[PDB]
């Protein structure tokens, strides 16, 4: 239920340090060499909470990129949840 | 299919009244006469209508008639509808009431039962004991503060509060009201309480009070002590004194075979037959 | 009397740019000239200024070039707005940068003091471990959620949050911020850090070093080992790690000789020489 697409060739190959203030939320081209690294790490991508109070579980969001928050009161009159997200059910994708 | 079946009731209703209405000759009470009570609405800007069942009985072989007369309360807003586009054929905010009249058998309060619940039915009695004239809202401006609220919506049916669903934005199910009070259009009622004739009452027995009410038109056309003719749509009020009757009585505890684990919002229902009517003729 | 004192020179400063710039004949260097560096920038839409010291140390007999020189930091919007208004007048999103250059008499790092706080001065040195390149916000978006969130603001200087008065539209003081990463307008600065001449220091003691902070046009024109000439406007930047120096080092406990009654937000400050340039020639 998802594709996510490639662009190939954008004609302006900026090497480093021409960075400046004007080319942020830009598309830009860069040419280096890659150093150190991390692991692969998930990250989550499906959310399903579980109110203690009120029972059962909620039901799914698609939150973020990147905001990770903060689904707060429903389906319980609004109350109490003080909510937990469990470790079933949410689909996670990978980070590095 | 319902809905095939009150939009062709609708537009059996708009083919109604847009042909002729008087069989009459030149001799009359000439022709139309709906577009006169139209037009003639339209020079003094008075905003009801006031419409016959006899004429409604001769036309359709009574197939319209027995189709009306039963499930009216269904049937407002579409026949309302229809009436509202005949007007912005035929003329330039509105409140429109269609209240019909001369119905063929009176009933009593004792006939009274309830599988003639929606129905029309014609109340002949005694009014003792009105009350005043105070509004009420029917068209709500009630949404959330985050962030907008600007929404026109429901509560034409008595719940009052409050508007549940598409919220807020963005504020979601179920944020709701603060509502508003100098957006919203009113209209005015009392609640008279007719009681039964002295010449029909069963040897031998007390009399029997009833409740009724009315909208719009007919506010203050009732008299203290004097006899009356309804209109008859027959509404069903919520009440509560009726505990320990002895029952059984129902009750609403919701399902809960659909959601699956990893609270008792249950209520209580009981009802009493009122009486809801807009024309009031004062013959007696 | 002040505001009169800076709009006087303010009056003076555009009233000796719009004049003669050039007192050579023919065989020139022809007038104006600073005129063809205004249309000169505006062909290459470059935006900034390169005006000399030394012409404004002819034509005034020393009167202005007393008035520029000590309250430098008291006389940027000023200047700046009666250039832009010059602009106006002969051109057509603008950020303006008004870099003096070709200063009388150099100064070392010794020769700094305090006294010579606020005034502009030629520093030479030699440039080592050198930093990157960052943003920084200066043009505030920011105000309360209830209800309005769009006023262009305050933080020039460096506070950064937040905005104080005139707020929300309506949650009044001291609602503010959140702030907003989309409607700002930023530029870029890195620090250079400049280390004493090797020519110079008194015999015997080790070299000392000093901070400089460059914005704007003067990025990545500096070298790791090289000499460099700078320009002077020298700020004060809040330190911290200056405790049990010894001191006494000042307080300031708030007064409360005002307010009647029917907590103790008191502070340190301590306070360290940085220095800030815009100009960077490489001569050495």
């Amino acid at each position: 239920s998802e594709i996510h697409v490639r662009i190939s060739d954008f004609p302006t190959i900026y090497s480093l340090r021409e960075l400046r203030e004007s080319n942020l939320s830009s598309l830009v081209r860069v040419t280096g060499v890659v150093t150190r690294r991390t692991g692969v790490f998930p990250q989550l991508k499906y959310v399903k909470f579980n109110c203690l109070k009120c029972g059962s579980i909620l039901g799914p969001f698609f939150q973020d990129s990147n905001e990770e928050i903060r689904i707060s009161f429903c389906t319980n009159c609004k109350s109490k949840g003080p909510f937990r997200v469990n470790g079933e059910k949410t689909v996670y994708r990978n980070y590095q | 299919v319902d809905d095939v079946t009150g939009e062709k009731v609708r537009e059996a209703f708009e083919q109604f009244l847009e042909d002729f209405s008087v069989q009459s000759t030149d001799t009359g009470e000439v022709e139309k006469v709906y577009r006169a009570q139209i037009e003639f609405m339209k020079i003094y800007d008075l905003n009801t209508i006031y419409i016959d069942y006899q004429h409604l009985s001769m036309r359709e072989n009574g197939a319209l008639a027995m189709a009306i007369s039963e499930q009216y309360y269904r049937f407002l807003p579409f026949l309302q509808k229809g009436l509202r586009r005949v007007v912005r054929k035929y003329a330039p905010e509105r409140v429109f009431q269609i209240s019909f009249f001369n119905l063929p058998t009176v009933h009593r309060i004792r006939d009274i039962r309830s599988e003639k619940i929606g129905s029309l039915l014609s109340i002949s009695g005694t009014v003792t004991r009105t009350s005043e004239v105070r509004p009420e809202l029917y068209k709500a401006s009630f949404t959330c503060d985050m962030c907008r609220a600007i929404v026109d919506n429901v509560e034409q049916s008595f719940k009052y509060t409050e508007p549940t669903f598409c919220p807020n934005p963005s504020c979601e199910n179920r944020a709701f009201w603060t509502l508003n009070v100098t957006r919203s259009r009113f209209l005015d009622w009392q609640k008279v309480r007719i009681q039964e004739n002295a010449n029909e009452i069963p040897t031998g027995s007390m009399p029997r009070t009833l409740d009724v009410i009315l909208r719009g038109d007919s506010v203050e056309r009732a008299k203290p002590g004097d006899r009356c003719k309804f209109t008859g749509v027959e509404i069903v009020v919520p009440d509560v004194t009726q505990l320990g009757l002895p029952g059984v009585k129902p009750s609403s505890t919701l399902d809960t075979r659909g959601i699956s684990k990893t609270s008792l919002g249950v209520r209580d229902l009981t009802y009493k037959i009122s009486f809801l009517a807009c024309h009031v003729i004062s013959i007696g």
